[PDB]
RNA sequence: UUCAAAUGAGAACUUUGAAGACUGAAGUGGGGAAAGGUUCCACGUCAACAGCAGUUGGACGUGGGUUAGUCGAUCCUAAGA
């Protein structure tokens, strides 16, 4: 995950089971004003979804992944 | 600590929710957090308050 | 007593009325047997070239007269066997007959 | 099969997070009875038949 | 050609500590002090910067006769219950707010870098040259000046149990100096303690520095360090990096501690002495019988002292590490901070799955081993002009520095820094606390120093987690500030100086450099009995020249 | 052969004369799993002796 | 099947190297369908099992990993229900 954020700027979050591609890019847009570029989900074995989000040349995602407090 | 109810429900629809979303997204930051330690107590407390909230506006 | 004496071996002698499914080696535990009576240690170490060689003409096929040498090496420190030690090596001739026992000298 | 159905995959899923050993920490407590976890299974030897 | 060479090395690296020094106390003090010129400006800031002016300064000097360079110390700024290496960072200031804002009573200024007047900051500084390391370390206090006058000179005096404790630090530092000057030649010592037949060992300088505590009525945090320094290892690395052929001597809570003949209670409760082996260490666990000081080396010495506010009884003063999680509890002076200071171990050989971390990592394997800060790489480091655009630059980078820098924490290639803060807890809580085991053996933090080298407690056999389960299990739980100061020392010879005789070089020293605040109070090393031998060492380090003396002391130099 | 005078140098360092031996790695290798991650038998547990 | 080296308290069997071999493309290869369901892989570890030993594992303990406007279902219908 952090190897795709540094190459291809592409953050990667866990969703709940009930949320698809268009309640994760209105809750991206809405919680962090950064514009999508594209949107990809996959339920991992263990039993939840995560997703994979691009965003576009305009944003970087370490600019928000130092800001949420994970590095 | 925490928020206790016969205090809390003494405030209007706006400021509650927007306390409410307040502290659902310091406790989103708190489940971004606890990802490397396996234990944090804190978090137990953020949830009565949650529940609490909930409770209130609902009732 | 480091020594080096060029010995000869044939297989003919101790591999004659045995499996064809384990020539090569029966050649190998007659080739350290011979050492080991030849030296008088404990400790025989072959080398892979004579493993090649013996090998090399078949598993089935292994030439009659081999030559090779024994050397005598001190064993390194924590040996608790003993410091004798036998080291193999092969060597090739024109032709097999007309040699014999050679002690050759270090240097 | 690459293709069961999204419940066959959930109930795979459940029992894959309940195929585990017990927690060391357990046996510590007071007046314990759990000693090894019967309900521990592996693919070699029991199926669990969907 | 050795000692010239060492000697023109340790003068280059303590004039260039000395005038960085004297340069951010000056800045510090027109900022804050002096004339409000409403330059007001924080702690990282006033760190990055002094960090590129020591830069500036340094690549002047070697840049081709060697290969070989670097900040020892970066330089902390620390205010109050931090015992040191805390180093914010500009970038880091809003999240440091947003952790901190669940509680800022006493420390909002502390974490924000706007020191309130009387905060009793302290500068650290440690510059490396070529394997050889110099430190230096003291403290200051601000307070409202008058306006009556325009000299801007404040009531000149100033009162406070926390500027009695400094005191206490400035004159120990003195009279350890002084005694270590006197193990030269000169052998007549200036006391009843020696001076025609004695070793000079540690056991005069542990009774000395604990006279002086009791006298000043302040505790000794137990983070002092007087170690002789051979080449590539001065302890800066505390005890991270373990240290095995060390003579010096280091003072711990497990010393002090009250004898068989006390005439103390301290309720002994006949607990049988420990006998089982101590951890294996490759240390030499205090070899308090031999410190005889002999020439052609280098000594550090280094004086941490904690006061002591109202406390009912006697208790123990100890170290608690810091996290920045959040998570732990709330308190009314709880801190929450990220350290930034790391060191990678280049015994274990390991590559990793970044191309960003793999760039880092062979960045930091060609800078020295030593601690240092992300900030500290930068290909726009030195700053040649002062601006924003380099600032901006230098944050897009760091963005992705910190990313690799994460990457190296999360696989086994660093260790953290920890941040401690002084705790004080009184002895009772310790002697009726519960003991389940007399060992630890944790084996679940990141790497080394799991018993701390030696026991926590080899008395009464306490371990480090319950000491700081119990710490923070209490209801007084008084925080002590730290007044911390350091120097080096440099021995000399006649053929060093054939002009004099064998001498002493002060480091990182001396009046010029360390000049005390205005502090006029009581209760200071009393009169009469037997004490009076600090009175009288005092007086002879003073009076011992004839007409001149064997002390020296290095000087700054102006910036052009 | 006297070209080969390049390396002949070059296996010294210093910086603490790499390292002081190898001792760091007798400490860090006495964890039972490595990396930064949540163990639900080695965290469940902090004290040694228990 | 053979020898050497290395690890390892301990090597007929673990790893590599040096040889000999066989499967001989309707293969002991490369993919898959039913079925299997975390066995794939990484790291530390071998009391229990791999009828023999195992320093090794399809074993033990902790974790990582499957990304579809174009691939299949979801759309239509047969014998049927």
């Amino acid at each position: 995950a952090m190897k795709k954020v540094e190459d291809g700027n592409i953050l990667v979050f866990q969703v709940s089971m009930k949320a698809n591609k268009y309640q994760i890019k209105k809750a991206v847009k809405e919680l962090y004003e950064v514009d999508v570029l594209k949107v990809n989900t996959l339920v991992r074995p263990n039993g939840t979804k995560k997703a994979y989000v691009r965003l576009t040349a305009d944003y970087d995602a370490l600019d928000i992944a130092n800001r949420i407090g994970y590095i | 600590a925490g928020v206790k109810a016969y205090e809390l429900r003494t405030k209007s629809k706006e400021q509650l929710a927007s306390q409410l979303v307040d502290l659902k997204k310091e406790l989103a930051e708190l489940k971004v957090q606890k990802l490397s330690r396996p234990s944090l107590p804190k978090i137990k407390t953020v949830r009565k308050s949650i529940a609490c909230v909930l409770t209130v506006i609902n009732e | 007593d480091v020594v080096t004496r060029e010995y000869t071996i044939n297989l003919h002698k101790r591999l004659h009325g045995v499996s064809f499914k384990k020539r090569a080696p029966r050649a190998v535990k007659e080739i350290k047997k011979f050492a080991k009576l030849h030296m008088g240690t404990d400790d025989v170490r072959l080398a892979p070239e004579l493993n090649q060689a013996i090998w090399k003409r078949g598993v089935k096929g292994v030439e009659y007269r081999l030559r090779l040498r024994i050397s005598r090496k001190r064993n390194e420190e924590e040996d608790a066997k003993n410091p004798l030690f036998s080291y193999v090596e092969p060597v090739l001739v024109a032709s097999a007959k007309g040699l014999q026992t050679v002690v050759v000298e270090e240097d | 099969a690459a293709q069961k159905s999204f419940r066959i995959k959930q109930k795979m899923a459940k029992a894959k997070k309940q195929n585990r050993p017990l927690p060391q920490w357990i046996r510590l407590r007071t007046n314990n009875t759990i000693r090894y976890n019967a309900k521990r299974r592996n693919w070699r030897r029991t199926k669990m038949n969907i | 050609i050795l000692q010239e060479s060492v000697l023109n090395k340790y003068r280059t690296a303590g004039q260039i500590a000395q005038t960085a020094l004297k340069y951010v106390t000056s800045l510090i003090n027109d900022s804050y002090h002096s004339k409000t010129t409403q330059r007001q400006l924080t702690v990282p800031e006033l760190c990055l910067l002094t960090d590129s002016f020591i830069l500036t300064r340094l690549e002047q000097y070697y840049k081709n006769k060697v290969n070989e360079r670097g900040i020892a110390i970066p330089t902390t700024i620390d205010i109050d219950q931090i015992s040191g290496g805390w180093c914010p960072e500009i970038d880091d200031t809003q999240n440091l707010l947003n952790w901190n804002k669940g509680k800022d009573s006493t420390f909002a200024s502390s974490v924000t870098g706007t020191l309130r007047p009387g905060d009793l900051v302290k500068i650290t500084l440690g510059v490396h040259i070529d394997g050889y390391t110099s430190e230096v370390s003291h403290t200051m206090v601000i307070y409202p000046v008058d306006e009556t006058k325009p000299i801007l000179q404040p009531t000149g005096p100033l009162l406070g149990g926390k500027a009695d404790a400094v005191a206490a630090a400035h004159i120990a530092m003195e009279t350890v100096v002084a005694l270590l000057a006197c193990a030269l030649t000169p052998e007549k010592l200036p006391a009843s303690l020696g001076g025609t037949s004695s070793g000079i060992t540690g056991q005069l300088i542990r009774t000395i520095v604990d006279t002086i505590a009791r006298s000043y009525n302040c505790g000794v945090v137990p983070g002092s360090r007087v170690r002789r320094i051979r080449r590539f290892l001065a302890g800066q690395n505390e005890g991270i990096v373990a240290e095995r052929e060390y003579k010096g001597v280091v003072w711990t809570e497990s010393h002090q501690e009250a004898d068989l003949l006390s005439n103390t209670d301290a309720k002994d409760l006949t607990v049988v002495d420990r006998g089982q082996s101590t951890p294996f260490t490759n240390v030499s666990a205090i070899p308090s019988d031999d410190f005889v000081v002999q020439s052609g080396e280098v000594y550090l010495i280094d004086l941490k002292m904690a006061s002591l506010e109202h406390c009912t009884k006697k208790g123990l003063v100890t170290l608690e590490t810091v996290d920045s999680y959040t998570g732990k509890s709330h308190k009314a002076g709880e801190l929450i901070a990220r350290p930034g200071a790391y060191v990678r171990d280049f015994a274990q050989t390991h590559i990793l799955k970044l191309k960003t971390s793999r760039q880092l990592l062979t960045k930091i394997d060609k800078q020295g081993v030593y601690p240092f800060k992300l900030s500290h790489l930068s290909s726009n480091f030195p700053f040649v002009h002062e601006n924003e655009e380099e600032l901006q630059s230098l944050k897009k980078d760091l963005k992705s520095f910190r990313l690799g820098m994460s990457e190296i924490s999360n696989n086994y290639l660093c260790v953290e820094s920890p941040i401690q803060i002084a705790r004080w807890v009184p002895w009772d809580h310790i002697l009726k606390a519960t003991n389940p085991n007399g060992n630890l053996s944790y084996d679940a933090t990141s790497t080394l120093t799991l018993p701390g080298h030696e026991l926590p407690l080899p008395k009464l056999g306490v371990s480090a987690i319950k000491l700081k389960s119990l710490m923070n299990s209490t209801k007084e739980s008084i925080s002590l500030p730290v007044a911390r100061e350091c120097n080096t020392i440099v021995l000399c010879d006649s053929s060093v100086s054939t002009t004099d005789r064998p001498e002493l070089l002060r480091l990182t020293g001396g009046s010029k450099t360390c000049q005390p605040s205005w502090i006029h109070s009581q209760h200071e090393l009393n009169p009469q009995d037997s004490i009076v031998q600090g009175i009288f060492q005092l007086a002879t380090l003073a009076k011992d020249k004839r007409f001149g003396l064997l002390l020296k002391e290095t000087q700054p130099m102006k910036q052009k | 052969q006297n070209r080969a005078a390049r390396k002949n140098r070059y296996v010294e360092r210093g910086s603490d004369v790499v390292f002081g031996d190898q001792d760091a790695l007798t400490a860090s290798t006495e964890n039972g799993v490595k990396l930064r991650q949540t163990d639900r038998l080695l965290d469940g547990v902090a004290d040694g002796s228990m």
